[PDB]
């Protein structure tokens, strides 16, 4: 019922965005997340499943930022580590709460985590 | 592995829009509809393709038939209009259709 | 915009305490190197933040005594420390105190009453101080100040000299002993200069230049000579000398640097059979699920980006781009056929039909689980495919469990017939052609591994750049390394053979593993460099002789010798005059 995204994210090309999809109002055990990319005025783009007993992330590679989903199972909340970051990776990231199995909906997510990465800075 | 939708579709109250998403080659009966309002994340409209989750409106319908998947609203009100979205089931990773603006004339 | 100007030889400084006589001393020593820019400032209608660097020189041409501040240091967000310095009718007036600085700190001139400029108490420099770790206090003419930051040793040098000149450094020698030394500890990345608001002055920067130094009988610098400006100043550095006189003297050496790298591993570097996994025909089914080794070989994933590919990916252990970076050791993908829900119940913890009974995987369990639908071929009727619906515990890691064996449920034996609750507890699943996505079977594959620690079976893809001739590059072939000039050489290597080598011992030819063929190695360059002079008595010009090379690397007269730059083929012939190679004698005159 809850997803809550840590912050907009500014980087330059390169560095590392870590961004937080936090849980409330539903068990995060019982849920996979999805990791959904919306590039600004482009489509709907996943970057991966997480699960959250477990190291879940399979990965979507196209857009490559040796991206690794770890889930904090006391907060809840599951993390995209997104690198190498691109000037295309600038996007609005949403995480989607999954079912915990095959069944793959996303109901409910977070708002949204636009990350721009640039060397322009803010 | 890829699905295929229109970008845009613009009909008007009350008349019935049917907007595809057509995935290469097979295609999973599963499928999920999502409206995404302007800056605003997007909204399953449709699971399994068959089903809405509860709340969303009875004009929200979908389907499958082929390699084709369809959003298809009946008796539309100039409130719903919306970019849309159909998401892949299986086959790694949920490729999101390209998104569908729908607009509604008539204003 | 910055205006630019010739240093010339300023910025000397008596790089220690120390005491000589008429000893040519070298030194190695953060200097301003000679001849360099310096970025020029002025006073009018000009004191912007500027770059501390290593340190810093400074100077400005006062008649007005203008220019009476500093303030160093990093942010200079007053919580650190910075420097100030303000001279003030004549009494110097100097803190570290910290405190919060202006848009334009400065001070003020209120012009021309009973007292000049007036305005001491301007003093718009700064918000107000905070913290203070320490205190003192105390164109014609040219203030020449060195500041730079050791060992929590800021520290000065000086001179008060007068000139002539409007525009720019006058030209002649002198150099600064120190006033000071702070020992202050700050860290120090920038400064800016301060003034006297209702005259020019000069920025350098530090570098670690070795100068020949000269000092005079009075002790005091009288002279110096960079080593690295040039040739004829590379010689002085050699000899100890500022007379250098006539003949070839050898400074230095010259080795060209390589081009960038070459990584070359043999093409193909086998591979990795993950379709006879995947797409094998027959898929042993979940209950009975195939184990199987791959080895020496490359991870082959490029095969699983064309397909319908598969209904999940998920491999536990390490990043997907892990895959084809990191290589595995005891690698078995695990073919089976598992029923649509029972992807979750393929995983590490898995309470479950297939965890606890007929495919179970462990928790320490490196590797995937994969998921898509057989419905599309394993569908019939097929009720050969079965499970095991009843176990009496959860399988050890990686085992399997066969039995067709009764199942028990009373204390009643069955004895190999059935009975009241006789079960046999492996069952079928009916494979109706109208399966839908519930029930639709979903082949899934496990692959085993260790993760690292133990050889590499399947590999990573290693990337073999691409390759380059005739030019100096750094190089690895297949883990031979090395670096030199990779050209064609007709070198007939044996089949089985990889390296060539020499009588030296010294790696020479080499094979590009990929494509067969015999490349040379070859050496950089070296070459000595000879200077050439007539002695200085007679000019400065010099002739500088690379020895050893063809003149590429690098008016120039490719020689027996060597690469000779700075003089001028004569087909006329005289005596023997600075002997250079191979009869090869330069001489001064026209
Ligand atoms: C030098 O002063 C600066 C204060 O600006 C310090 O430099 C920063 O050090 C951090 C390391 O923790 C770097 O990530 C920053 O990029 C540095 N800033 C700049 C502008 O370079 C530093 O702590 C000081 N040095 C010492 C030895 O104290
Ligand atoms: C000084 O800078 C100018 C550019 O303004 C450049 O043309 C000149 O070569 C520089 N001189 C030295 C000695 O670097
Ligand atoms: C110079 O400025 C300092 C600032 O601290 C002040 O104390 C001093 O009175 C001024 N005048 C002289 C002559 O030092
Ligand atoms: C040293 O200074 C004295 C001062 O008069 C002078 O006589 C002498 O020539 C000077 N010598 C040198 C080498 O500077
Ligand atoms: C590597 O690939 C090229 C492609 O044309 C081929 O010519 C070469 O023989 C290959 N070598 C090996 C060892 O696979
Ligand atoms: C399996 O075969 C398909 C042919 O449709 C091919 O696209 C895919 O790369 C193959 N994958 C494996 C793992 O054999
Ligand atoms: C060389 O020049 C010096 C002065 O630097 C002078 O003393 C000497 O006489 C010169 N040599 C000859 C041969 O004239
Ligand atoms: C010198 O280098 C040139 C390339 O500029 C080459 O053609 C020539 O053969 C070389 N000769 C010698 C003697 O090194
Ligand atoms: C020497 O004379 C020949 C003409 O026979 C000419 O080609 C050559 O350039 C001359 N040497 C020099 C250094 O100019």
């Amino acid at each position: 019922v809850q997803l809550v995204q840590s912050g907009a994210e500014v980087k330059k090309p390169g560095a590392t965005v870590k961004i937080s999809c936090k849980v409330s109002g539903y068990s995060f055990s019982n849920y996979y997340i999805h990791w959904v990319k919306q590039a600004p005025g482009k489509s709907l783009e996943w970057i991966g499943y997480i699960d959250p007993f477990n190291g879940g992330t399979s990965d979507n590679l196209k857009f490559k930022g040796a991206a690794t989903l770890t889930a904090d199972t006391s907060t809840d909340t599951a993390y995209m580590e997104l690198s190498s970051l691109r000037s295309e990776d600038t996007a609005v990231y949403y995480c989607a709460r999954s079912e915990y199995d095959p069944y793959y909906v996303m109901d409910y997510w977070g708002q949204g985590t636009t990350v721009t990465v640039s060397s322009a800075s803010t | 592995i890829v699905l295929t939708q229109s970008p845009f579709q613009s009909v008007s109250p009350k008349e019935k829009v049917t907007i595809t998403c057509r995935a290469s080659q097979s295609i999973s009966s599963n499928l999920h509809w999502y409206q995404q309002k302007p800056d605003q994340s997007p909204k399953l409209l449709i699971k399994y393709a068959s089903q809405s989750i509860s709340g969303i409106p009875s004009r929200f319908s979908g389907s499958g038939s082929g390699t084709d998947f369809t959003l298809t609203i009946n008796s539309l009100e100039a409130e719903d209009f919306g970019i849309y979205f159909c998401q892949q089931t299986n086959f790694w990773p949920y490729i999101f259709g390209q998104g569908t603006k729908l607009e509604i004339l008539k204003r | 915009p910055p205006a630019y100007t010739n240093s010339f030889t300023r910025g000397v400084y008596y790089p220690d305490k120390v005491f000589r006589s008429s000893v040519l001393h070298s030194t190695q020593d953060l200097f301003l190197p000679f001849f360099s820019n310096v970025t020029w400032f002025h006073a009018i209608h000009d004191n912007p933040v500027l770059p501390f660097n290593d340190g810093v020189y400074f100077a400005s041409t006062e008649k007005s005594n203008i220019i009476r501040g500093w303030i160093f240091g990093t942010t200079l967000d007053s919580k650190t420390q910075s420097l100030l310095i303000v001279n003030n009718a004549t009494n110097v007036v100097i803190k570290v105190c910290e405190f919060q600085f202006c848009n334009d700190p400065f001070l003020g001139v209120y012009y021309h009453k009973n007292n000049k400029s007036w305005m001491e108490s301007e003093f718009r420099v700064y918000s107000s101080a905070n913290n203070c770790t320490f205190e003192y206090v105390s164109f014609k003419n040219l203030r020449e100040f060195v500041f730079k930051n050791i060992d929590g040793y800021f520290k000065i040098y000086s001179k008060h000299t007068p000139i002539n000149l409007v525009r720019d450094l006058p030209q002649g020698f002198s150099a600064l002993e120190p006033l000071v030394d702070l020992p202050i500890g700050i860290n120090i990345t920038r400064f800016q200069t301060l003034l006297a608001l209702h005259a020019a002055y000069y920025v350098g920067y530090l570098q670690p230049r070795t100068f020949l130094l000269k000092y005079n009988e009075n002790g005091t610098i009288t002279d110096a000579v960079d080593c690295a400006l040039d040739p004829l100043s590379e010689t002085k550095c050699t000899l100890k000398s500022f007379t250098v006189e006539k003949g070839i003297y050898q400074t230095s050496n010259f080795r060209v640097q390589p081009t960038e790298s070459i990584v070359r591993f043999p093409n193909i570097t086998n591979l990795c059979p993950f379709g006879e996994v995947f797409n094998a025909t027959r898929f042993a089914s979940v209950y009975a699920w195939n184990r199987k080794r791959i080895s020496n070989c490359v991870a082959d994933y490029s095969v699983l980006y064309n397909s319908a590919s598969f209904s999940t990916f998920k491999c536990y252990g390490v990043s997907p781009t892990k895959l084809n970076d990191l290589c595995f050791t005891n690698v078995y993908a695990d073919s089976f056929v598992i029923r649509g829900d029972e992807v979750r119940q393929i995983a590490p913890g898995q309470t479950g039909k297939i965890a606890d009974y007929n495919y179970k995987l462990p928790d320490d369990f490196t590797g995937c689980v994969i998921a898509w639908n057989s419905n599309n071929l394993d569908s019939k009727g097929n009720y050969n495919y079965l499970y095991r619906l009843f176990r009496k515990s959860n399988l050890k890691p990686f085992e399997r469990d066969i039995s067709t064996e009764i199942y028990q449920a009373g204390s009643t034996p069955c004895n190999g017939v059935e009975g009241f609750n006789c079960y046999f507890p492996l069952q079928s699943y009916g494979f109706q052609p109208t399966n839908g996505v519930g029930y639709q079977p979903y082949r899934v594959v496990v692959l085993s591994f260790e993760l690292l620690h133990a050889p590499a079976t399947v590999c990573g893809p290693k990337k073999s750049t691409n390759l380059v001739k005739n030019k100096c590059v750094n190089f690895n072939f297949n883990g031979l390394t090395g670096t030199g000039v990779l050209t064609e050489s007709n070198k007939k290597f044996l089949p089985f053979q990889q390296f060539g080598r020499d009588i030296a011992d010294t790696t020479d030819a080499v094979r590009d593993p990929q494509t067969l063929e015999i490349l040379d190695i070859t050496p950089c360059s070296f070459g000595g460099v000879s200077v050439i002079t007539p002695g200085t008595n007679t000019s400065n010009q010099v002739a500088v002789l690379y020895q050893d090379v063809n003149c590429t690397e690098v008016n120039v007269f490719q020689t027996r010798a060597g690469c000779l730059i700075g003089a001028e083929h004569v087909n006329n012939s005289y005596e023997c005059d600075i002997p250079i190679g191979a009869g090869i004698c330069a001489s001064y005159q026209t």
